[PDB]
């Protein structure tokens, strides 16, 4: 029982805070820092939800101790929508009905981020189904996901 | 859902983290990922005295051809071993391995040394690194000992490393030229863990003989296991659907697998396969 | 003119809230001064009780009460059930907890024990330090050893259940008058929705003589337990992360809070552990059927018969026994059946306790059906396709008031199928089937199978479901609905129906859901109902806010008149010299002596109610598996489901129903299902051992096969559509493997796993 | 007046953008007719709630 | 007067209201909640009298419930609204107001 | 920079929490320790409302800071009543209509709680009114005040 000092920089913002060591990262984003973005649905890293950028990397925010974060860079489906405008995988998601409940929201497109960011590779329907496939949802039955995965690296690259 | 109270420190070097611990102590665990660990305390599985997270110090994430092996820091994420040095027929094998390790978002955190020293029945890497005779250099505050792979893997979620004695780097013997690598898994999802599957490699005489081969088994017993005898039926032969086909059957006989909800004792064995035989086919390919 | 937007594929509503991160879950709610709650939770499935008072958990600091059964068994009584027909045998029995027991314990996931803490880590660290004292009981597990003595769980007379039975028309003589008489016995799964967002509740007392705040329209029995009304509800508005009818109505931990909340004063939050979900939430699909099938020379059916026990769990939720009702009305699906017995019971074991699984007794009597018609397929040798072609509707005679005791689903009255014909959708929903019989050119393929699925979506439900319309000042229309925001975009469906009626856009339609204060009365949305009702309600609503403009905004200026061009969004008049937009209607009339809208649905007597509506959907799926003989996994090639359904007011979001729908059966099929060791210990707790479908196994490939043929009678004739994608992708997947053999038919044991695909070389020998 | 009580208001908006939730004290709590007209987002969406003054 | 509980200010319940200013709430607010407690006693007493059989006269009538006749049974004010629950209806009433509105003070 | 803990004891529940030393007790005395009982009207001991029973004597919860309670009995409005039943004091007060809005209810309550348990004096309308002089209300004017606070001194003494 001592609590740690931490430093983290969640979407461009840095912050400074005391916690308790075993408060897992996934509930340090939601409280006190309000995020309700990231969501949790299993507790052992196979939902998806649970899905955040991590120093570029996506990792579960629900195998990680918060204190494991400490001076690193973390971002969230709160980061993408930038002055009004949803990032392009929001806007064909919505385009495509790739979602239902909403849970399975922040972790598809937190994992689907870095790989669009980066200038390869294209997507295609079979690869585009690997892509997302740590990624679990009981609505859609991703063939809406993995199409509408496709459609935002479309209008990304060979754009008209 | 949540963990117990433990307290953490964040190590600074080798020797710095395994004083750390040893004081700690007692019962105090190191914690690098935490894909198993960190899980575990989510189900309040284990509750350990205080964690030191290993994760920060420096000189453990590297690759390197060192001399006739390849070294491998026990740091090194499996997301890494997909993408990486791995090339010229030494692969080795290890990046289709490390392929099967659940998802991204898990390899992405996850490390070479961590996954041996927890040591699951069903663990991938073991079973792979068996098959390349592996070599791990387990550092500790006494001395610095080097364990075969042999003698790593002693039972399910049990390694032969006395607390403390700290994983540092993996070795491999780097083979062949030339040779062929294959391995396959058996799982109800991709991704899983997996019911049965089988990691061979073979080195062949020219042209079609064979002068050397290695295989091994996931979902045997508690832990990977040697075909020893199933490999010598393989040497110095023809490498037809006869002597394959012999040697899977006799690399099964001896097995005593536990039954599980997916997999029933005399299946999961029956499961071991034909992952064995057509994990030796693509074995061999011009390879 | 001007456009329609009634069946056109618009962007849903629900969309941005959930993709930005504004949507608020019960889960992401939090409220000054909370207490954190964990439950204590059975660890014996079956025994008596001699629990401690920790103490060691009060005495941790932080801790701020521990409830017990002492607490809340004086009172609220045990949970309530529904309405208010089935109340023809007497239960409690069951419902559930209830709230908490502190005599006998009926299953492993039972709550005993609540803690409330600062946080919830300090919560399930003080639970655990709980002892509770245990007396092992003989332990129930199997449906028909339930019945037969020797064991039972209400160990007064009780004892297991309820039996249900359906007939007419002479069932025996048909047996006697026929040459070809079929029986089987068939079993099926244990599953559940398991939705990604597990329970939540949230609960804020005014704790000045006042009220309760409750977050995640069935107030009804918390108020009633409670005694708290007049309500004093107050049911909050959150968006729900899927319910497929699993988080159904009330729970234990439901009252348990706000009892809690309301005897301290203090918020009260609680979230469900994941693990607690697979062990506490309405389970499913567990039904066992025996059936009696009797043919003629021609090969039409004569009539049905037998038993089906379902296993209930330990004890009555919702449905109560609505489901164990519905599934020994509807066994026989969309056939000529002239008779038949249908006897169903509604037993108890050592189990968590069942709800109303998407489409619950469709998924398990139409895997028993399309099984027995295989078989008799085999048995006769006739061709399996066109058995359902000789057999099926009757396309002239229509209506077609079934034989047996029916309709009866769940009662009052008729009833029969007068839903559009049912086979020239058989036939026409045949694009690509003859020629993915094209097999094997010798090889490993294997596959192909049939399914059908009639629904009892419709439930009236019933018998309405209120609405309300308002439009005012700024350019945007409010419209609030007795129905609920479960996923399937119903927030979008009403913004449509409402937008085609008012003459305006579906982006300046807001809508407003289960917020209990602003909408005092409604239904919710279960048995794929709310379209045709609270649709009606949005529909009869908006179709009274016009006829207040288009009469008193004939006032506003001249004339009456009364005239042509009705709206383009206001009223151009006698001509297209100017006029008086529709907001500026609602603008003018406030503080002037009345008020700018409506909410018609409905008076003293009703509205809206589409009453006891029948409207059956149906439909065929069909299947082409690959399987690799050793290993025994699958590879599904080919997937297309059909169906026929009224209007189809969204083809977008109904195509994501449809295969939504669909994955979860398949998922019911070959990976999902609840497990138990010997001593009644749940098994399949965590999320490796419970299978959910991932994105590589299922098929790239879902056919959206939708007619609109005859529409039903109730207005712009419309059908249920969220539950006909599972219905028969049990049936199909079972003949499909069995063909994939071959040997013929013989399966039953759902679901089908490799191990069982190892008939591999017991096909050689 | 002076009373004893001094001004005192709390906001809080659902995000959903559907509404906005007003503690506020706002003396004809009737009156969220002027704040919604001035934000021009009436007229529910601006639910006042009770407060003792 | 005890078992009476009063809501106000909170406008997803009271979507209009006017206010409280210029010593007037008694009246106008009050005179809101006579004929709303008027209209009841007529939902009421009509209900009742289709409840049992007898018609709209009795004894007189207030316990508060149903005393008809002199003294044989009764109805309470509550179980009648009880009743009306899910059949076809609603146990209450709001009746200020309409267009050419309610409460009158002009 | 600095922080402090406190150990206090309020209305008879001791709590340990680390402030900063600047937030006044009144502020304190209502969070975190949510006991929104005891009210603030004016801001430099004036009001009443304010006032909270200091170790067995009334004194402004507003100019005092948190800081200077430690290890201290404190009490408020809130302790008066015992299991349901309202304290005399809160009886006579609702018997006599003392009270119309409620501010000035936990500071005259709480000044007259330590008076009415020790077991002098009477309190006759002049002295009763000298009494509550320290706490102002806007609503009464005291008329009532002054005649509830005599009604529960004759219950309490001569009695019958
Ligand atoms: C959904 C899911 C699926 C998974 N599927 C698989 C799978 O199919 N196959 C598979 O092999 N694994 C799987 N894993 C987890 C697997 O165990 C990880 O690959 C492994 O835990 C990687 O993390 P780590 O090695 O850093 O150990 P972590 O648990 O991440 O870190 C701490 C662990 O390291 C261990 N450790 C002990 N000594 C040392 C040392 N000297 N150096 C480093 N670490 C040490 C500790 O015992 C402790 O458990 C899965 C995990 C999840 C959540
Ligand atoms: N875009 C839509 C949505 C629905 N419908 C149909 O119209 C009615 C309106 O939906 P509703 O009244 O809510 O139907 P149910 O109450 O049966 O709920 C929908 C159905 O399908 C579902 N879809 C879901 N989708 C998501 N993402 N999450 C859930 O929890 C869902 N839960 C359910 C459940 S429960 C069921 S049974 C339904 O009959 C539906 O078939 C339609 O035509 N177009
Ligand atoms: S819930 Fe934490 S990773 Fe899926
Ligand atoms: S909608 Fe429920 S998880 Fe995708
Ligand atoms: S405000 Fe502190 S005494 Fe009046
Ligand atoms: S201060 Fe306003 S009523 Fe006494
Ligand atoms: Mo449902």
């Amino acid at each position: 029982m001592n609590a740690f000092r931490l430093t983290v920089e969640v979407n461009g913002v840095t912050h400074a805070t005391d916690v308790e060591p075993r408060r897992l990262l996934a509930d340090f984003l939601r409280d006190d820092l309000h995020l309700r973005g990231t969501r949790v649905g299993c507790e052992h890293g196979v939902c998806g939800s649970c899905t955040v950028i991590l120093d570029g990397q996506p990792v579960r925010s629900c195998t990680v101790l918060a204190v494991q974060a400490n001076n690193s860079r973390i971002e969230t489906v709160e980061s993408l929508q930038k002055d009004g405008q949803l990032h392009p995988l929001q806007r064909s998601f919505s385009k495509c009905h790739a979602l239902q409940c909403g849970f399975c929201t922040s972790g598809f497109l937190m994992t689907l981020k870095p790989l669009y960011d980066d200038e390869d590779v294209t997507l295609d329907a079979t690869s585009a189904r690997e892509a997302i496939s740590g990624n679990l949802c009981r609505c859609t039955g991703y063939q809406q996901i993995v199409e509408a995965t496709v459609d935002a690296f479309h209008c990304r690259d060979h754009n008209d | 859902m949540k963990p117990p109270s433990f307290d953490y420190v964040v190590a600074d070097s080798v020797e710095h983290a395994l004083r750390l611990l040893a004081d700690g102590g007692d019962d105090a665990k190191i914690i690098a990922g935490g894909q198993s660990l960190v899980p575990l305390l989510n189900f309040r599985m284990s509750r350990p005295s205080l964690l030191v997270d290993i994760n920060r110090v420096p000189g453990l994430a590297n690759i390197r051809k060192s001399d006739q092996t390849i070294a491998i820091g026990a740091l090194t994420r499996h997301a890494k071993l997909t993408t990486s040095k791995t090339i010229s027929q030494n692969l080795p094998i290890l990046s289709e391995a490390a392929a099967w390790i659940a998802h991204p978002q898990i390899r992405n955190r996850g490390t070479i040394g961590g996954s041996l020293a927890h040591a699951d029945a069903a663990a991938e890497l073991p079973v792979v690194l068996l098959a390349l005779d592996a070599y791990v250099t387990a550092q500790s505050l006494q001395g610095e000992r080097k364990i075969p792979l042999k003698e790593l893997l002693v039972s399910h979620f049990v390694s032969s490393i006395l607390p403390g004695e700290l994983i540092v780097e993996v070795n491999v013997p780097q083979l062949p030229h030339g040779s062929g690598a294959a391995f396959d898994e058996f799982s109800r999802r991709h991704g899983d863990y997996a019911i049965g599957g089988a990691a061979s490699i073979v080195t062949l005489d020219e042209q079609g003989k064979c002068s050397r081969a290695r295989i091994t088994v996931l979902g045997g017993g508690s832990t990977a296991i040697r075909c020893q005898e199933a490999e010598n039926i393989l040497i110095d032969s023809t490498l037809s659907s006869h002597d394959i086909a012999a040697a899977a059957h006799a690399a099964v006989q001896g097995l005593d697998p536990v039954p599980t909800v997916h997999g029933s004792a005399q299946y999961r064995a029956q499961v071991i396969r034909t992952m064995v035989e057509r994990t030796l086919a693509k074995a061999l390919h011009r390879a | 003119n001007r456009q329609a937007w009634i069946g056109q594929e618009v962007l849903r509503r629900e969309d941005r809230r959930l993709l930005t991160g504004t949507a608020t879950f019960a889960g992401d709610l939090g409220v000054p001064g909370q207490l954190h709650m964990r439950i204590v939770r059975s660890t014996q499935a079956h025994a008596r009780i001699v629990s401690i008072d920790a103490t060691e958990a009060e005495k941790t600091p932080g801790v701020r009460m521990v409830i017990t059964s002492e607490h809340t068994r004086h009172l609220g009584s045990v949970l309530l059930e529904e309405l208010g027909y089935h109340e023809i045998y007497e239960n409690i029995e069951d419902f559930s907890h209830p709230v908490l027991a502190v005599d006998k314990v009926l299953y492993v996931g039972q709550p005993v024990v609540a803690v409330l803490a600062v946080d919830p880590y300090l919560a399930e660290d003080a639970a655990e330090l709980v002892s509770i004292e245990y007396e092992p009981l003989p332990v129930l597990l199997d449906p028909e050893e339930a019945l037969t003595g020797k064991v039972e769980l209400f160990p007064g007379r009780g004892n297991e259940g309820a039996r249900i039975k359906k007939a007419y028309g002479d069932i025996d003589r048909a047996f006697a008058e026929a040459e070809h008489v079929i029986r089987h016995k068939y079993v099926t799964n244990r599953h559940s929705g398991v939705p990604m967002e597990p329970r939540a509740v949230v609960v804020q007392p005014d704790p000045a003589r006042d009220t309760l705040f409750i977050w995640g329209d069935n107030r009804r029995i918390i108020a009633k337990m409670l005694n708290l009304p007049e309500v004093n509800v107050r049911m909050k508005h959150v968006e729900i992360g899927g319910s497929f009818g699993v988080k159904g109505g009330v729970f234990p931990e439901n009252v348990v809070a706000a009892w809690a909340a309301r005897t301290l004063g203090v918020p009260i939050k609680w979230t469900e552990d994941r693990v607690e979900h697979m062990t506490s939430t309405s389970h499913a699909r567990e039904m066992v059927h025996k059936l009696e099938l009797a043919l003629d020379a021609e090969g039409r059916i004569l009539g049905m018969k037998d038993e089906i026990f379902h296993n209930h769990g330990a004890y009555f939720r919702q449905a109560e026994p609505l489901v164990s009702d519905i599934t020994a009305g509807i066994v026989f699906g969309p056939y000529r059946v002239p008779a038949y017995d249908a006897t169903l019971h509604a037993v108890f074991t050592n189990k968590t306790p069942v709800g109303a699984y998407r489409a619950p007794g469709r998924y398990e009597s139409t895997f028993a059906r399309e099984r027995i018609f295989d078989l008799a397929c085999a048995e006769i040798g006739l061709s399996k396709t066109e058995f359902r072609r000789r057999n099926l509707l009757t396309a002239e005679d229509l209506p077609w008031t079934p034989g047996l005791d029916i309709v009866h689903e769940p009662y009052h009255f008729d009833s029969g199928d007068v839903v559009k014909h049912f086979n020239e959708a058989l036939e026409a929903a045949n694009f690509s089937e003859w020629l993915e019989e094209s097999k094997r050119l010798r090889a490993d393929g294997r596959k192909v199978g049939v399914g059908l699925g009639v629904l009892m979506d419709k439930a009236g439900l019933g018998l309405f479901e209120t609405g309300g319309v308002e439009v005012s000042r700024a350019g945007r229309v409010t419209v609030k609905t007795g129905g609920s925001s479960v996923g399937q975009g119903i927030e979008t469906v009403l913004a449509q129906i409402v937008a085609e009626e008012l003459q305006i856009a579906p982006e300046n339609i807001d809508i407003v859901h289960s917020d209990t204060e602003l909408i005092p009365d409604g239904v919710g949305s279960w048995s794929s109902r709310s379209t045709v009702l609270a649709g009606g309600a949005a529909r009869k609503a908006a179709l009274a806010v016009v006829e207040k403009a288009r009469r008193l905004a004939s006032e506003m200026l001249e004339a009456d008149p009364d005239d042509l061009e009705l709206t383009a969004g206001s009223f151009k008049v006698k001509g297209t010299d100017q006029q008086i937009s529709l907001y500026e209607i609602a603008a003018a009339r406030d503080p002037f002596t009345a008020r700018a809208d409506n909410d018609e649905p409905g008076l003293a007597a009703d509205a809206v109610y589409m009453n006891n509506a029948m409207n059956y959907p149906y439909g065929v799926t069909l299947v082409q598996i690959e399987l690799d003989p050793d290993t025994g996994g699958h590879r599904i090639l080919r997937f297309s489901t059909s169906t026929e359904a009224g209007r189809v007011i969204n083809p977008l979001t109904t195509r994501g129903q449809i295969i939504g729908a669909a994955v979860q059966g398949i998922g019911g099929a070959l990976y999902e299902e609840f497990l138990y060791e010997e001593d009644g210990q749940p098994i399949t707790t965590s999320f490796m051992d419970y299978l959910l479908p991932s994105a590589q196994e299922m098929p790239n490939v879902d056919c959206f096969v939708t007619e609109d043929a005859k529409s039903p009678d109730n207005p712009f004739g419309a059908k249920g559509l969220g539950e006909i994608g599972i219905i028969a992708a049990g049936a199909a997947i079972a003949s499909a493997i069995d063909d994939a053999i071959a040997d013929g038919v013989h399966t039953d044991r759902l679901p089908v796993t490799p191990e069982q695909i190892f008939s591999r070389c017991q096909g050689l020998n | 007046g002076v009373p004893m009580e001094p001004r005192a208001v709390v906001v809080q908006p659902d995000p959903a953008r559907d509404t906005l939730f007003i503690w506020g004290t706002v003396h004809v709590h009737d009156n969220r007719r002027i704040i919604a007209k001035m934000l021009n987002l009436p007229e529910v969406n601006v639910r006042m709630k009770h407060v003792e003054i």
